[PDB]
């Protein structure tokens, strides 16, 4: 997650402290997942071979 | 004038029960919903059930947990590599 | 398919205002650039991420609602040219340009000619047409007539003139040319041109006798 | 860092035109996207097609019927084509680079635009049929009114040529301390009559009398002529 979240603790009564998202630092970037396309194509293939039978 | 989070201002109790305080906070989309010029929102869970904050210093990382039997009991392991669905396993431990 | 004011004028050393109005002002910022006479445009304003765009080069810009503003810096001395607008569409497909402004600074003095007239000499007059090199330059604004004379009185005659075009620091130019045969250059009189702007205007005589 | 246009600069009203823009010294021209523009003679700028190294083409919908842009793969030097519609469209066309500064991950949508940052030298094209005649090399002469230094009149004018662009230089590109160039009109005949004056310090001009390039334009007919 590229977002740089700052911690803002605001008390709501005693001892209790809510941890809100602060103010973001840096340009907003969407979270992502990387999958090796090479590695993925064969794993998906071996399944359809086993599923064949 | 790219927008998927919202800058929320709202009114919330402080340490003293008598006084109140206004502070901002950011929330992700879908976690909040509109009600009916100036947009007005509400947490999606306040409609349904209660809410409790996760503890600040708690690890949600999965670590290996072992299941083991009680005296007079034993766990049997299927050491057969090919094990279509379930059936008689020739290699047991 | 956007709107831009073609002509705004403002005082030098003071702040100015440029507008560009349109609907897809939500998809991709603004841009402008400036067009000097006979030169390529240059980035007036840019975007490196989010708000840090206008800032401190000078200039600065504001985006109200339908139209955006280019609140330029305080000093406006001599930085004068034509300004356009770029931007893209809501579907990112294609880009529309909707013209733009040409601003002018006041307080600058008036025209003051200082170019000597040239006569055709050698090479030309020996071919078939001596023609008439009858030029002058350096003036602003234009609309001053050269009125080429036949002897000492302005003959209207028949030759072309060029529409003034700016160069360097304003300075309308393009000059004016003439075209007659040697049967009129080597046969009528001594020739002399004039300048009639307003008030005091001086010029130069011709005459041949090169050989 | 630098780039200049390239290609022929006139066209008959029919048929198509090919213009190419070479770019060099760029430290990374793959990600950066390129584009063409035009400026009508009535001083009205416009936009043409976006092109990128990935293979994405999209041009102005008011011009899509004619324009078809292509990018050469081996080296950076893209080209622009325009089919049927060509009359009046002419005037002058520029080559510019759509600067793409990226801040996040590609293919997701984190590639906001920087706009034009570097343009070409700027070439001119006009459609009007006819052909070129070529320049006629010519000197306009000076007068020695006073031995001492004063205002200087110089001349190296030329009467004819068809393409609007012009190439003029003084002393074969040495001292441009006071070079001038003024446009000309069609004088009804079609060919324009551009003249160029220079204002250099005059006092005693003997061996350094300066020269004129006269490089010509559609057909290169460089006629270096020296003044007396
Ligand atoms: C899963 O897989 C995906 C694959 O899709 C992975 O995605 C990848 O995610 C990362 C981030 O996690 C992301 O990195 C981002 O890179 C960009 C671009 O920087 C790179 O390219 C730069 C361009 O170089 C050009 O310009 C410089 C400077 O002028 C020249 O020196 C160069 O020669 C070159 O010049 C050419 O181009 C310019 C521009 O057109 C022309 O002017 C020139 O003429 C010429 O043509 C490089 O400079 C830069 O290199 C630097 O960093 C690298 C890496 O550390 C380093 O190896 C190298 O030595 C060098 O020191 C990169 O190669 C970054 O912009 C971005 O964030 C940074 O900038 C952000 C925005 O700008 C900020 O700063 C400006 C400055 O004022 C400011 O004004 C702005 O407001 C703003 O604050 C900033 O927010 C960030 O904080 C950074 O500073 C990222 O670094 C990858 O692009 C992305 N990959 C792909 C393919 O999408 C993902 O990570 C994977 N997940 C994993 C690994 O788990
Ligand atoms: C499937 O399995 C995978 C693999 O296990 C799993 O991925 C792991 O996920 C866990 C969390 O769920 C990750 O653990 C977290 O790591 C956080 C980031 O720090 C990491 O990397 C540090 C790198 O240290 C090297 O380099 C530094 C300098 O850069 C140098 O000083 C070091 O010496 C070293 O060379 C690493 O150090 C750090 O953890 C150890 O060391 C630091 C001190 O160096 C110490 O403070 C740590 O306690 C620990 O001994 C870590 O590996 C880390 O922030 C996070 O929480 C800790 O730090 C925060 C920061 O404030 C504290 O608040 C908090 O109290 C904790 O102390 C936590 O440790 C783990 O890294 C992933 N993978 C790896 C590489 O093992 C997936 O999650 C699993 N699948 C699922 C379901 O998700
Ligand atoms: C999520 O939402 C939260 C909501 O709170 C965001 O947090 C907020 O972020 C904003 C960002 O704008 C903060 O606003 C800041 O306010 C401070 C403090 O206010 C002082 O300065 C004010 C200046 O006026 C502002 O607006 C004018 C409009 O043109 C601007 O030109 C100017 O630059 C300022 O932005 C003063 O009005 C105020 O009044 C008193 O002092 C004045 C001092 O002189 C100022 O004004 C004169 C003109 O009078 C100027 O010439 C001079 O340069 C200077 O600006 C005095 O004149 C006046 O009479 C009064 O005595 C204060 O001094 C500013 O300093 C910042 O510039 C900015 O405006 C919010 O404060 C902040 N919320 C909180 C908790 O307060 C949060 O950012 C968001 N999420 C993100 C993305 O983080
Ligand atoms: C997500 O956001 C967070 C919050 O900003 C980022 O956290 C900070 O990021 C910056 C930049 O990456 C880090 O780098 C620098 O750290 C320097 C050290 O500061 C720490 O130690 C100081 C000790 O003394 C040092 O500073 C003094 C001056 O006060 C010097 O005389 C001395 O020689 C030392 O250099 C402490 O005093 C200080 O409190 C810190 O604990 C900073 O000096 C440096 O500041 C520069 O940049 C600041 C903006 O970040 C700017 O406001 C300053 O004016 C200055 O230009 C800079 O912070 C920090 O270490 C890092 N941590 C914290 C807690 O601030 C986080 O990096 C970011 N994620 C990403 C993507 O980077
Ligand atoms: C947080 O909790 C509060 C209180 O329970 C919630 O209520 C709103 O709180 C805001 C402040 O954040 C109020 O807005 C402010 O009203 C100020 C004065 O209000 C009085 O006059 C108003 C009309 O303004 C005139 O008089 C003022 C006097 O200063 C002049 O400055 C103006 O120019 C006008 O002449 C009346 O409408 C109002 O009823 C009062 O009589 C005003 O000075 C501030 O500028 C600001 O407008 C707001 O009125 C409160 N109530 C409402 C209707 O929301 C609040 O909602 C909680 N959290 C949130 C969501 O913010
Ligand atoms: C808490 O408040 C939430 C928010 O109101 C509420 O969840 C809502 O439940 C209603 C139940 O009707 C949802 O309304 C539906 O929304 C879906 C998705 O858009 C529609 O497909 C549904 O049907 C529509 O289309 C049908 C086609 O046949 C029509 O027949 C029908 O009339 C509708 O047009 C229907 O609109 C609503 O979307 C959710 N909101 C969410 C979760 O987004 C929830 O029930 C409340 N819980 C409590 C306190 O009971
Ligand atoms: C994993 O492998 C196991 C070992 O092979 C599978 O177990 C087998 O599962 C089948 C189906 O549950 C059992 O019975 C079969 O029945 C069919 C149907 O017979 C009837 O119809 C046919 C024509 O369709 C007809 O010819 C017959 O006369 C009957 O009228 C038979 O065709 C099969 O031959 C077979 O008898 C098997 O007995 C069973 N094998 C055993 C004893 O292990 C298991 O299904 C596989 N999958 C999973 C998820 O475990
Ligand atoms: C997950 O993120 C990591 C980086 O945090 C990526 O890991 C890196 O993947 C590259 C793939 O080429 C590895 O490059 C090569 O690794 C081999 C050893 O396997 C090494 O001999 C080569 O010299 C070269 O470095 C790189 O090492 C690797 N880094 C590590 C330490 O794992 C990874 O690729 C990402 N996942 C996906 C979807 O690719």
């Amino acid at each position: 997650r590229p977002n740089n979240n700052t911690r803002k603790s605001i008390r709501i009564g005693p001892g209790q402290a809510f941890y809100a998202t602060g103010d973001i630092i840096g340009d907003i970037r969407q979270a992502h997942c990387n999958v090796s396309k090479a590695t993925w194509n064969e794993t998906l293939g071996k399944v359809v071979k086993q599923l064949r039978k | 004038i790219r927008g998927e989070l919202k800058n929320c201002s709202f009114n919330m109790t402080t340490e003293l029960r008598d006084k109140k305080q206004k502070v901002y906070s950011l929330f992700y989309r879908l976690d909040v919903v509109q009600i009916n010029s100036n947009k007005e929102y509400r947490l999606i869970n306040c409609n349904t059930s209660a809410i409790t904050q996760a503890c600040p210093k708690v690890s949600f990382e999965p670590i290996p947990i072992h299941y083991c039997a009680p005296a007079g009991f034993a766990i049997l392991k299927c050491k057969d590599k090919k094990f279509n669905g379930t059936g008689p396993c020739p290699s047991v431990s | 398919e956007l709107t831009q004011p073609p002509s705004v004028s403002v005082s030098p050393g003071q702040t100015a205002r440029i507008t560009c109005s349109g609907a897809p002002l939500t998809s991709r910022f603004t841009y402008w650039y400036r067009q000097k006479p006979g030169q390529a445009p240059v980035l007036i304003i840019s975007r490196s991420s989010q708000r840090s765009s206008g800032w401190s080069g000078r200039f600065s810009a504001s985006w109200s609602g339908t139209t955006v503003t280019l609140t330029i810096r305080g000093v406006q001395a001599d930085d004068e040219a034509d300004y356009y607008c770029q931007s893209s569409d809501t579907s990112d497909s294609y880009k529309m340009f909707g013209g733009g402004t040409k601003l002018t600074v006041l307080g600058q003095p008036a025209a003051a000619p200082s170019v000597t007239l040239f006569p055709p000499s050698s090479e030309e007059l020996q071919a078939n047409k001596a023609t008439l090199v009858c030029l002058i330059s350096d003036f602003y604004p234009g609309a001053v007539t050269v009125a080429w004379k036949a002897d000492s009185s302005p003959v209207k005659a028949g030759v072309e003139t060029t529409t003034p075009s700016k160069q360097s620091n304003n300075k309308y130019a393009a000059s004016s040319y003439l075209s007659l045969t040697p049967e009129q250059w080597k046969s009528h009189k001594s020739y002399s041109c004039q300048v009639t702007h307003e008030g005091s205007t001086v010029e130069k005589t011709v005459a041949p006798t090169e050989c | 860092v630098q780039l200049r246009e390239s290609g022929p600069g006139l066209v008959k009203p029919s048929e198509t035109l090919s213009l190419s823009c070479t770019v060099s010294q760029d430290s990374r021209p793959s990600d950066h996207s390129w584009t063409w523009v035009r400026q009508s003679p009535g001083k009205a700028l416009e936009w043409i097609g976006d092109i990128h190294y990935n293979g994405a083409t999209t041009y102005n919908p008011s011009l899509r019927s004619r324009v078809r842009i292509e990018l050469d793969q081996s080296i950076p030097r893209f080209s622009l084509k325009m089919t049927s519609m060509t009359a009046a469209d002419t005037g002058m066309y520029y080559c510019a680079r759509n600067a793409i500064r990226i801040y996040g991950v590609v293919a997701l949508g984190e590639w906001f635009h920087y706009g034009m940052d570097v343009w070409g030298q700027g070439t001119a094209v006009t459609v009007s049929s006819a052909s070129t005649k070529g320049p006629s090399v010519f000197p306009l002469a000076p007068s020695s009114k006073s031995t001492s230094g004063g205002t200087a009149a110089l001349g190296c004018l030329v009467k004819d040529y068809f393409p609007e662009p012009v190439t003029v230089s003084w002393n074969s590109g040495a001292l441009t301390s006071g070079v001038h160039t003024f446009p000309a009109v069609l004088q009804s005949s079609g060919l324009y009559s551009l003249s160029s004056v220079v204002t250099v310090p005059s006092s005693s001009l003997g061996t350094q009398t300066y020269i004129c390039n006269v490089n010509h334009k559609p057909s290169n007919t460089k006629v270096d002529k020296r003044v007396e």
